[PDB]
RNA sequence: AAAGACCAAGGGUUCCUGCGCAACGUUAAUCGACGCAGGGUUAGUCGGUUCCUAAGGCGAGGCUGAAAAGCGUAGUCGAUGGGAAACAGGUUAAUAUUCCUGUACUUCUGGUUACUGCGAUGGAGGGACGGAGAAGGCUAGGCCAGCUUGGCGUUGGUUGUCCAAGUUUAAGGUGGUAGGCUGAAAUCUUAGGUAAAUCCGGGGUUUCAAGGCCGAGAGCUGAUGACGAGUCGUCUUUUAGAUGACGAAGUGGUUGAUGCCAUGCUUCCAAGAAAAGCUUCUAAGCUUCAGGUAACCAGGAACCGUACCCCAAACCGACACAGGUGGUCGGGUAGAGAAUACCAAGGCGCUUGAGAGAACUCGGGUGAAGGAACUAGGCAAAAUGGCACCGUAACUUCGGGAGAAGGUGCGCCGGCUAGGGUGAAGGAUUUACUCCGUAAGCUCUGGCUGGUCGAAGAUACCAGGCCGCUGCGACUGUUUAUUAAAAACACAGCACUCUGCAAACACGAAAGUGGACGUAUAGGGUGUGACGCCUGCCCGGUGCCGGAAGGUUAAUUGAUGGG
């Protein structure tokens, strides 16, 4: 489902698109939609605070059910949809009581599949259960950190985590970052991989496609004047002239920035 | 209107050429009215006074003219005009 | 050639009118200053 | 395709009439957007207000902050969006979808009658929406013919296959069409819709398949009306302003929108407002009540704007300033066309003229012979230019290059000839806004030949110059508003690095907010800059990362000594 475009024009050369024909061709589920107005990555104060954000497409937010807390009641997937809010696909579960919900679609999940969450959920790659009921060695996604807070960890397209160890009240997961982390065994997770794993194979072909996604251009620091950037200045084209730093002076080649002593006990082994 | 307001609504007939032509041809009479006189208060006032039957009242506000003269820009008062149409027999 | 003044009475009111000035403390200071000088016009 | 007519913004009386000309008007002025005075703007349906919300604002308490305040919950505002309804004709010096005539529509209030479970701040539905493309169906508008009225042409001809003008008519009602969407009904039950639900959602049976929703437009009616050149009153009044009765024809064909069906359909990816009005369901309450429903009668629809200019002399530019100013309408012939030329409806000749016809300047026309010798440089100019057809190189990422290059034809009038569309007949479904089909007539596209005029037929306007080598940047894009458009910036792609979520990072004394209602295929920073082949050696310096045996080392503590 990776399609390379023919070079019928400049800007179409090097366009590689993910075209999923199994996605829903109609409208999303209206009761689960919600207004989502854009910021230009701008603050409470009206200040930017996050550069390169602006001018994408209008998007409805989809109310994705991250706390799959309808334990016991089975569901039918019955649809997989496109979500503009995330790189993963979403599936519209229809529960046995008729309630409809949106969840992150797992890898092999198609319309008509049966998903269930709870303690006694069968071990198949769409189901959700607390991490203590997940056998060691399973591949999981959408892992809670706080019981009841909802899925937080493995959520983007193709994301997954590996359950490597299980102590008393904690479970050790291997994140796709390579970090070994401790998670409460009471926290819920969904078995399997997240869908749309081929999303990384796509290539935008042109400057416009990045603008379609709401990303404004990045200007290099060496292209500026010294008043704007630490890398600015120089007659002719020059390098940074100093150890590379952010526009606010923080070194950006190495120079670890993690300063969270509160959560340090949850990190077994650290990788990024 | 349920008081002595009846006497403070109509300020007097309008004495234009358009007014007299309207009085003759149609049965409409142009009055000067208070600027806060509603169309219902004008109809009631012209019925209590003048002892006639009013068919329809239409009103318009008239901007006072400025006349920038003699050390400054003056201004005449804004005033309201009512076109009052009666039954054909009545002449007010 | 488009010039700097592009009149809009609604924008003029919302940026410089009496209620815009009375909404803040520095705006109330402008009205105090303009009353103390004796300006015939107070706001626009 | 405006230099015409409008809507908005902005302005504010500049609008019209009488009087007037000092100043204002780049001259004069009897004239005026100028002076004095008077007049002029009429709404249930237009636009506001009112209802509803977007971004955003303010924000009871609240949280935070030396103070001033900041942020924000409940709320409350905030259109550029959503939400009831009106058209034609007449009329003023100046208003008209507002006044008058005619015909409508919407929504409220009161009362009477008859029947009846009504009730939200809640549930559900609905409202309710993207880009592009297509092929239909209409309509406005255009043209032609017929008809009516008038004419018979200062000069050859013109009683005719002649000329001119007109040939109009809305909303609404009826109609449910082209066409679009969706299976419908009964019954039983139910982990859902924060509580309840008879509504919605889910589940199980039985029956029938045709029920429902939407929907341009046609026809009929509206309309015996209105309008209509003109005729007869002629008071007049010359310039023919008005003056009040009558008033002919008012029909077919074709073409046809960028308007409507259409918020439809197809397709794509970048995945496409909200809320209310509206329908429906119940909760608290209310139970002869109230309330609801339907019919009839009666009455109402308040307030504000409305003049006038609005590609402009009335707005933004100090000016009656060659600039700028959002949206709508936009006829004819030619034309692909909203280009262009000439015209229409309308509107103008741009507020100093009159001469003369020197140099020189500006903007053009033509030019002997030569043809880039000019010049820093072919700057400028000249040239090319349309359609159909033939033909077209290296190189290539296979798309291109390419309109490569280059060439042929082109007007007008006949002869023959091939097909679109529409279309009375007739036939069918002789069910009806039905289908098939149709002679003539209109209309569109061709083919083959012949003749003919001119120097010249893409005859005007309009309308690519082209080729070869090489540097730079891959490309479309962006930029020094006002001497720089580039090789600069961006860019897709690449890589390094940070970041485990109360993320890094950023703005904030803070609360909080962005990142993100995202979660390592993610987010930030840095550098490089499509693609192809690649990207070598150096860790001494500086930075960063990791380690911690040793040395040194802060506040602190205060042994000991000396007073
Ligand atoms: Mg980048
Ligand atoms: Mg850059
Ligand atoms: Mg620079
Ligand atoms: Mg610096
Ligand atoms: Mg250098
Ligand atoms: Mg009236
Ligand atoms: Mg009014
Ligand atoms: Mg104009
Ligand atoms: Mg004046
Ligand atoms: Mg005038
Ligand atoms: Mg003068
Ligand atoms: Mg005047
Ligand atoms: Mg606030
Ligand atoms: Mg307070
Ligand atoms: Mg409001
Ligand atoms: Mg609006
Ligand atoms: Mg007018
Ligand atoms: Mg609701
Ligand atoms: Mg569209
Ligand atoms: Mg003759
Ligand atoms: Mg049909
Ligand atoms: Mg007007
Ligand atoms: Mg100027
Ligand atoms: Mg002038
Ligand atoms: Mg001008
Ligand atoms: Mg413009
Ligand atoms: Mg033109
Ligand atoms: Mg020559
Ligand atoms: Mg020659
Ligand atoms: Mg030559
Ligand atoms: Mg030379
Ligand atoms: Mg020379
Ligand atoms: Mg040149
Ligand atoms: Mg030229
Ligand atoms: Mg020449
Ligand atoms: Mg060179
Ligand atoms: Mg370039
Ligand atoms: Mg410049
Ligand atoms: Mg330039
Ligand atoms: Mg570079």
């Amino acid at each position: 489902a990776i399609v390379k475009c023919k070079p019928t024009s400049a800007g179409r050369r090097f366009v590689v698109k993910v075209v999923n024909q199994e996605l829903h061709k109609g409208a999303p589920y209206a009761p689960l939609l919600e207004k989502k107005s854009k910021s230009g990555g701008r603050n409470n104060n009206g200040r930017i605070t996050t550069r390169h954000i602006g001018g994408g497409h209008k998007q409805h937010y989809r109310l994705v059910d991250f706390r799959r807390n309808k334990d016991g009641i089975p569901a039918i997937v019955e649809r997989v949809e496109y979500d503009p809010n995330r790189t993963a696909h979403i599936a519209l579960l229809k529960y046995a009581d008729g309630e409809r919900r949106y969840i992150i679609a797992p890898k092999g999940v198609a319309a008509g599949d049966q998903l269930i969450s709870g303690i006694g959920a069968p071990i198949k790659a769409g189901n959700s259960m607390p991490l203590r009921n997940i056998p060691v060695g399973s591949t999981v996604h959408g892992i809670e950190l706080k019981p009841g807070k909802g899925a937080q960890i493995a959520r983007s397209a193709g994301a997954s985590a590996q359950l490597v160890a299980r102590e008393g009240a904690y479970v050790t997961l291997r994140l796709r970052s390579g970090e070994m982390r401790k998670v409460l065994a009471e926290c819920r997770a969904t078995l399997g991989e997240v869908s749309n794993s081929e999303h990384s194979l796509r290539s935008l072909g042109k400057a416009g496609a990045t603008r379609w996604r709401g990303v404004r251009p990045t200007v290099r620091g060496v292209a500026m004047n010294p008043v704007d950037h630490p890398h600015g200045g120089g007659e002719g084209r020059t390098s940074a002239g100093r150890h590379p730093v952010s526009p606010w002076g923080l070194q950006t080649k190495g120079k670890k920035t993690r300063s969270n002593k509160r959560t340090d006990n949850m990190i077994v082994r650290r990788r990024k | 209107m349920n008081q002595e307001r009846v006497f403070k609504v109509l300020l007097g007939p309008h004495i234009s050429e358009k007014a007299t032509g309207l009085a003759d041809g149609k049965s409409q009479f142009v009055f000067k009215v208070a600027t806060d006189a509603t169309k219902l208060e004008i109809k009631k006032a012209v019925e209590s006074l003048f002892s006639v039957k009013v068919q329809r009242v239409t009103t318009l506000n008239v901007k006072g003219k400025t006349k920038r003269t003699a050390r400054g820009l003056g201004k005449r008062n804004d005033w309201k005009k009512a076109y009052i149409a009666l039954q054909p027999g009545q002449d007010l | 050639m488009k010039r700097t003044f592009q009149p809009s009475t609604l924008k003029r009111a919302r940026v410089h009118g009496f209620r815009a000035r009375m909404a803040t403390k520095n705006g109330r200071q402008v009205l105090s200053r303009r009353r103390a000088k004796g300006r015939k016009r107070l706001t626009v």
